């Protein structure tokens, strides 16, 4: 009834999922948790948490702006995660997912693998590739 | 491709 179940699809409350993270108040565990978070940021339209968990050398502040105009254009509708790896050996880890959209009353969907890469207990976006 | 099962589940193609 008033339940606000976390756009990531984890049956779970928003506060208590993804949103403590965004908050601020829990730092990512792995990568899975970092990339649902993003993809609520993205919903949410938050872009300052969005360039918080951009991994440093990429210097997304910059492009604050087009974070924001990529808002306007995109309407998100879910994400599915089939693939999950991560070891604290390799600082790296992979998230495979399909998130699916509309676009201009069209709808879409993306498939990736995305990077996640561990700098000082925190894990960052980077890169990905389309498996 | 396409149409090897959809990891969303679907249980036949990405299309469907």
């Amino acid at each position: 009834k008033m339940s606000q179940p976390c756009p990531c699809g984890s049956a779970d409350e928003y506060s208590l999922c993804c949103g403590r993270i965004v908050s601020g108040e829990r730092v990512a565990p792995d990568p899975s948790h970092l990339m649902r978070s993003r993809y609520c940021a993205f919903v949410m339209k938050d872009a300052d948490y969005l360039i918080k968990s951009w991994h440093p050398t990429c210097n997304a502040a910059a492009f604050r702006d087009d974070i924001i105009a990529g808002f306007a254009n995109t309407r998100w509708l879910g994400l599915t995660i089939f693939e999950h790896t991560w070891s604290e050996a390799e600082n790296t880890g992979y998230v495979s997912f399909i998130a699916r959209f509309s676009e201009q009353g069209k709808n879409g969907a993306i498939i990736e693998r995305s990077r996640f890469i561990k700098e000082n207990g925190q894990w960052y976006y980077i890169d990905g590739t389309r498996p | 491709g396409r149409n090897d099962p959809c990891p969303c589940g679907s249980g036949k193609k990405f299309k469907k």
